[PDB]
């Protein structure tokens, strides 16, 4: 369902 | 219902799942991440003294731990900069990576991926047939099942 | 070095593991102590291919990798009736009905 | 008795250790449970409502779970066919495993 | 490698 967000791991 | 319950709730989902792992070092989770596929992932205890649990997840460059925000009555994810509305945040820690397990399924600084759990021990047989279901269909209330059992699979609704 | 086996005979089924590098005879010997018949009253089969008692599992194909505690192996398991072996007999399980509709 | 015989509705004989069927709670206070001391006791255990196909699934459930307890080795999936989850789910609660 | 401890930054 949600939509793809890219998400750095810093 | 008040978030002393809701937590309790969060808590024993937790419980459920076979891939919490309790008292756990970065150490210990790191050897068993070491050579897992990219987005093994597991909860454990947080040695912080402001963090209840953290996440342990296998990366593109190797294990990392996350540690796990518990505020306002919702978990959400460490993060070093936020916009409130942004960040995802749910009652319930399993439904959190539950979220994110869902949205990965779709794919320099490391990109954050988590797609199968670490599993500590093995989840009973009848919660392993639950995570199927859930995985089959989100509607179970139509399903040839006595109501005891409706209300088994209404208990975790998560497909990890 | 342990693959997990389902030993089959007609309606009898026995869940069981054993090294992969220990022989077809050795397990003649543990369906013996179960079954109460001796490794020269036995044909063991995977499919259809008779196994030799002098070959490890791992030869006959049983390994690690296709003979996992939750998805075990198949042996077939011929006993000798006086003095000729029965044909290779398993009975096949019950089956599940259609998935239903919002499956 | 290293080795219980389970009996599935339509007569199929499953032949398991009997630490893993302990697996089921069921199972357990079947055999581990009360009875007389003089009398003989049957070394097998019918089930009148779960088909062979349901219970050897079961079994592979109790080898699965016996060796991936208290061991340091990596669980792998246990796979289920959604086509028998129904009845695998309605068997493991009557088992409680 | 990464770091340790990490956190996250949508982008
Ligand atoms: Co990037």
């Amino acid at each position: 369902v949600p939509d793809y967000t890219s998400i750095h791991i810093x | 219902s008040m978030q002393a319950a809701r937590l309790a709730k969060a808590l024993r989902e937790l419980g459920q799942t076979g891939w919490y792992w309790g008292s756990m070092t970065v150490n210990e989770a790191k050897e068993k991440l070491k050579e897992a596929p990219e987005g093994t992932f597991l909860i454990r205890d947080s040695s912080h003294s402001d963090y209840l649990l953290t996440i342990s997840v296998k990366t593109s460059a190797g294990p990392t731990n996350l540690r796990i925000e518990y505020q306002d009555g919702k978990f959400r994810l460490d993060s070093i900069i936020c916009v409130k509305s942004a960040l995802a945040a749910f009652d319930s820690v399993v439904h959190l990576i539950d979220y994110y397990v869902q949205m990965c399924k779709d794919k320099g600084t490391v990109h954050l991926y988590l797609t199968k759990p670490l599993y500590t021990s093995a989840p009973s047989l009848q919660h392993l047939c639950r995570l199927t279901i859930n995985k089959c269909t989100g509607a179970i209330w139509g399903l040839p099942l006595p109501t005891r059992l409706k209300d088994y699979l209404e208990e975790y609704k998560f497909q990890v | 070095m342990d693959v997990f086996l389902m030993i089959r005979r007609h309606k009898t089924t026995i869940f069981t593991d054993a090294k992969e590098s220990s022989t077809v005879f050795e397990l003649k010997r543990i369906v013996e102590g179960i079954l109460k018949r001796p490794p020269d009253e036995q044909r063991l089969y995977k499919d259809d291919q008779l196994l030799d008692d002098g070959k490890t599992l791992g030869e006959c194909g049983f390994t690690s990798q296709t003979a996992r505690p939750q998805a075990p192996a198949t042996v077939g398991l011929a006993f000798r009736a006086d003095d000729t072996f029965e044909a290779l007999c398993i009975e096949p399980f019950s089956s599940p009905p259609e998935l239903p509709d919002v499956m | 008795m290293m080795y219980v015989k389970l009996i599935s509705s339509d007569g199929h004989e499953f032949i398991v250790k009997r630490e893993h069927a302990l697996t089921s709670g069921t199972i357990k206070a079947m055999l581990s449970g009360p009875g007389q001391f003089a009398e003989n006791e049957t070394n097998e255990v019918n089930f009148r409502e779960i088909p062979s196909h349901v219970l050897s699934k079961v079994c592979m459930y109790f080898t699965y779970k016996v060796r991936y307890t208290n061991s340091s080795t990596e669980i792998p999936e246990f796979p289920i066919a959604p086509e028998i989850a129904l009845e695998l789910l309605m068997a493991a609660n009557f088992l409680d495993c």
